[PDB]
C-alpha cells in the first residue's frame, strides 16, 4: 500500500488526503515471470 | 441576427487548431470542423465549440511570455449578404454541456 | 415538420430555406467491390466534408443563359485533392449545394443542375436541361438548391487526371430583376461534398 | 442548433451536431459551497470592527465571487491574530457593549484565535447591495462586531453558504490582443 | 456538504457549531438541464 | 512450424532469418477513445505500410558504441506524412523492422533498440541499453530485427510537429569482424511501419 | 540454460541446473511504491520555487532512482522550513498570485510545516525527459510554486508513485579493482 504503518483510519476523508483517480473504459511483473528455464536439450543425471 | 426582414446573409465559423496559420478565406477554412447557417425565420444559431487538446486540460489562463496561442483560433466569415449593409450580429458565449473548471486560485481580478 | 441542415462528416450546412433535396439518377449507391480491381480497394472516410468555391455574379445585365461549367473534381487544395495525387482509381458521388443570397424582393430564377459528361453545348440545347438532376433556384421561394447524385461512368473505378465525369451547371433562366428594395448583385457561392469516396492503387512517391 | 432567438430559454447546441459525443464532467470546484469556505484577508481598523462580508476587497476571490450573488445566506468563521483579549458582540447590541467581558472573549494564545460565529442577523438572508439610502447597506447586514487592543490580521471565511439570484462577474480587461501574465514555470 | 474532510463525528452537538434552520409551512440546475438540443428542422446524416 | 513474414496494409516483408518479434512495453493497444478529444477522432487505415530507410553502413573500423538515433516520425514523403501536415494531434504505434545483411561468415553484433523519449545519451550510458525493447542482430543467427511498440507518451494524443515520442536506436556491440570468406561491409536498412493511426483536428488549407 | 540468443526474451537459467534449490525470496525494499515515499533535501532560491520533482539532485536516492522512470505519477508532499507565510499556488495559475492568501498559506508554526499536496498536472502521467524544445521540459510538469520570506530547507517525498518505461541507472565508476570505500565499523 506505500510507507504507511498505520492501523487506524485515516482522518480526512480520501479525496482531501489523495488526488482521485479516473478509470476509462503490471507489465514488467509479466514478462519477468514467462521467463524460460530448464534446459534447451536431452539432459542427463 | 439582428437585420431587417429584407436582409439575407449566410455566415459559417470555423475552428482552426494549433500548429499553423489561421486561415483568412473561407475558401481556406472550408477544411476545419466549420459549420454554415444562413438567416431566415428563426434567428439564432448555436455552435458548440470542440474541447481538442494533447493534454486532458488546458490552461485557462495565457502564458505570459509565450505569445503564440496554441491551444487554437476560431474563425468566422461571411460568405455573402444580400442588401445586409450597416446590419449586425450580435454574439454570445455560453459554457458547453460538458464544461468544467479546475484548482481555484486568486490572481487578482484583470 | 422540417429536418433541414445537411452535414458530411465533421462539416455541416444549415438552411432554412431549403425546398429539398433531389437525388438524381439513384438513390443508392453501386457495387462498389468490383473485379477490375482485385478486392484492393478502401474507403477513406476523411474525403467527405464540404469545400466552398465560387462561380460567378449574376447581375442585371445577364441575359438567359448565361451557363457556368465547372467540371467536378475541381483543384480541391485539401483531404480529397491529396488522394488525386496519391491514388490512380477512385470513385465518388457527389452532393452539390450552391447558394444564391439576394433578399426575398428580387427577381428572377436560375437553374441549377448537375449534368454527366458535359461538352460542346449550344444555347438552342438549353431549353432541356431540365431532364437532368435539376432543381431551381429564385429570391421569392428559396436561397438553395441541393442536388445529390451518385457515381456514374464509363467503367467502375475513374481515373480523374484524364476525366471528368460530373459537371456542375448553373444557368439563368429569368433574369435578375432587382427593384427599388431587393439587391443589386447577387453572388453565387457553393459547397461541394463527396459522398463514400473509394480508392484502389498506391501511387509511388514524387521523391 | 438553429433557435428562437429572442424567447431567451436555455438552449446548448452541444458537440454531437456535428460529430462526436461528449464526456462526463464533474463540477465540485465550482460549486458555490466549496469555493466559498475558505479563508481570506481583509484589512482591519485598531480596535473596533464590525463583521460584515462586503468589507472584502473586490480584487481577493472570494470578495468578487461572494459579489457575484444578489442574496447570500453563510454563517461566518473568524481568525484573527491580536495581542490583549478580543470581544464578539451579536448583531445589533450597542457598542458600549464591546468592552464588557461577558460578551464572548478569546483570551490571547498564540499567534491566533479562530472561533465560529452563528448568523445573527434579523433577516432570513442577507444581501450585498441595497438601494434604501442615498456605505449604502443597512446597519443590520453585519455579523457583529469585534473589539480587541490593537488587531494585526483577521481572516474571514463563510461556510453553509447558499447564494440567490446571480449578479454579474467581471475579469480585468485586456489592452493586447489576450492578456497574457507571467505563469509559474521551472 | 462543504469543505470538510473528516470522517469522524463533530464533537459539538450540532446547535453549538452551526445557525440552526428552520422550516416554513434549486432554480438554475433546473434552468440548465431544461436546455433544448439537437436541430430545428429534418436533419441528414 | 514457422510463420514468418509480417504484413501490414498492402506491403509484406519475408524474412527467412527471423529469431522472433519482440513486442515492447504492452501486446496491445490503449484505449483511443480519450476525453480530450470529444470523440472527434478517427482511424486512417490507409496509414499502415511500410516505408524505407537508410540508416548507416557498419563497417569494420566502428568501434562499440557508434550509436544512430533517428527520432520516429522522420520525414515521410507519402500518406503518412501528408497527415502531419493535415491533421494537428495524432497517436499511432510503430513495428521497426531493421536489416543488416552480410553473410554467415561476418562477425560481431549490434544491438537494436526503440527507445523513447532519448536525447543526451553518454558511452557509459550505452551499457544499458538492454532495458529498452530490444533485439540483436548477428551475421552468425540471423539478419533481421523486428519490434513492435505501443503509443507511449505524456498524453493521448501528439502534436508530431514538436515532439518526437520514440528513437530507433542501433548501437553497435561487437565491431564488425570481417574474415578471408565474409562481407567486407554491410549496410543497415530499416522499413518502419506506423499501426493504427488515429488522427484528430482538421487543419485550415495552406491556400 | 543455452537459448536463442538473439531473441532478447527473458530466460533465468537457475540454481538447479547444476544441482541444488532456491530459496524464498522477498522484495518489499525494492518496491517502487515503497522506495519512492521518503524525504529527500533540494537546494532552495530565496522565495519563489516551483515544486518540480526533477529538480532533485542526480546523486541522491530518490533522486537518481526517479530517473529511473520514464513517466511518473505521484501526489508530493513537501516540508518546508522557513520563516514568514507559504503560500501554495497549483499549476499554471499566474505567478502573481503567490502574494494573496486566499491560496492555501501555512502560518508559521515551529519549526517547519508539512502539507501534503495534489497531482495537479493536467497531463496524465508526468515525465523525467521531453524533447520538445532544444531545462528542456515543458512548464506544465511541476506540482506547483511555493512563496515565504524566505524558505531555509524544503524536503520533497512522492507517494502513491506509478513508474513507466525504465531508463538506465548508473552507479559510479571505480579507478580499482572494485569500489572499496570505508563502510562502517566499531
Amino acid at each position: 500500500s506505500g510507507n504507511t504503518g498505520s492501523i487506524i483510519n485515516n482522518y480526512y476523508m480520501q479525496q482531501y488526503q489523495n488526488s482521485m483517480d479516473t478509470q476509462l473504459g503490471d507489465w514488467f511483473s509479466k514478462l519477468a515471470s514467462s521467463a524460460f528455464s530448464g534446459l534447451f536439450g536431452a539432459l542427463l543425471a | 441576427f439582428t437585420g431587417p426582414t429584407d436582409a439575407k446573409a449566410r455566415y459559417m465559423i470555423a475552428y482552426a487548431p494549433p500548429g499553423m496559420e489561421p486561415p483568412k478565406t473561407p475558401e481556406a477554412a472550408a477544411h476545419c470542423i466549420h459549420a454554415e447557417w444562413d438567416t431566415g425565420l428563426n434567428s439564432k444559431f448555436t455552435f458548440s465549440i470542440p474541447y481538442l487538446s494533447a493534454a486532458d486540460y488546458t490552461y485557462t489562463a495565457s502564458d505570459v511570455a509565450e505569445t503564440t496561442n496554441v491551444q487554437g483560433w476560431v474563425c468566422l466569415f461571411q460568405i455573402t449578404h444580400g442588401k445586409a449593409d450597416g446590419d449586425a450580429l450580435v454574439v454570445l458565449a455560453s459554457a458547453g454541456k460538458d464544461f468544467e473548471l479546475r484548482l481555484p486560485v486568486d490572481a487578482r481580478t484583470q | 415538420d422540417r429536418i433541414l441542415t445537411t452535414r458530411n462528416g465533421h462539416t455541416t450546412s444549415t438552411t432554412q430555406s431549403s425546398v429539398g433535396v433531389t437525388y438524381g439518377y439513384a438513390t443508392a449507391e453501386d457495387f462498389v467491390s468490383g473485379p477490375n480491381t482485385s478486392g484492393l480497394e478502401t474507403r477513406v472516410a476523411q474525403a467527405e466534408r464540404f469545400f466552398k468555391t465560387h462561380l460567378f455574379d449574376w447581375v442585371t445585365s445577364d441575359p438567359f443563359g448565361r451557363c457556368h461549367l465547372l467540371e467536378l473534381p475541381t483543384d480541391h487544395k485539401g483531404v480529397y485533392g491529396y488522394l488525386t495525387d496519391s491514388y490512380a482509381y477512385m470513385r465518388n458521388g457527389w452532393d452539390v449545394e450552391v447558394t444564391a443570397v439576394g433578399n426575398q424582393f428580387n427577381g428572377g430564377c436560375l437553374l441549377v443542375a448537375m449534368v454527366p459528361e458535359l461538352c460542346s453545348i449550344q444555347k438552342r440545347e438549353l431549353y432541356q436541361l431540365t431532364l437532368f438532376p435539376h432543381q431551381f433556384i429564385n429570391p421569392r421561394t428559396n436561397m438553395t438548391a441541393h442536388i445529390t447524385v451518385p457515381f456514374v461512368g464509363v467503367n467502375r473505378y475513374d481515373q480523374y487526371k484524364v476525366h471528368k465525369p460530373w459537371t456542375l451547371v448553373v444557368m439563368v433562366v429569368a433574369p435578375l430583376t432587382v427593384n427599388s428594395e431587393g439587391a443589386p448583385q447577387i453572388k453565387v457561392y457553393a459547397n461541394i461534398a463527396p459522398t463514400n469516396v473509394h480508392v484502389a492503387g498506391e501511387f509511388p512517391s514524387k521523391e | 442548433t438553429t433557435s428562437a432567438g429572442e424567447s431567451a430559454d436555455p438552449v446548448t447546441a452541444t458537440v454531437e451536431n456535428y460529430g462526436g459525443e461528449t464526456q462526463v464532467q464533474r463540477r465540485q470546484h465550482t460549486d458555490v459551497s466549496f469555493i466559498l469556505d475558505r479563508f481570506v484577508k481583509v484589512t482591519p481598523k485598531d480596535q473596533i470592527n464590525v463583521l460584515d462580508l462586503m468589507q472584502t476587497p473586490a480584487h481577493t476571490l472570494v470578495g468578487a465571487l461572494l459579489r457575484t450573488a444578489t442574496y447570500y445566506f453563510a454563517d461566518l468563521e473568524v481568525a484573527v491574530k491580536h495581542e490583549g483579549n478580543l470581544t464578539w458582540v451579536p448583531n445589533g447590541a450597542p457598542e458600549a457593549a464591546l468592552d464588557n467581558t461577558t460578551n464572548p472573549t478569546a483570551y490571547h494564545k498564540a499567534p491566533l484565535t479562530r472561533l465560529a460565529l452563528p448568523y445573527t442577523a434579523p433577516h432570513r438572508v442577507l444581501a450585498t447591495v441595497y438601494n434604501g439610502e442615498s456605505r449604502a447597506l443597512p446597519t443590520s447586514f453585519n455579523y457583529g462586531a469585534i473589539k480587541a487592543t490593537r488587531v494585526t490580521e483577521l481572516l474571514y471565511r463563510m461556510k453553509r453558504a447558499e447564494t440567490y439570484c446571480p449578479r454579474p462577474l467581471l475579469a480585468i480587461h485586456p489592452d493586447q490582443a489576450r492578456h497574457k501574465q507571467k505563469i509559474v514555470a521551472p
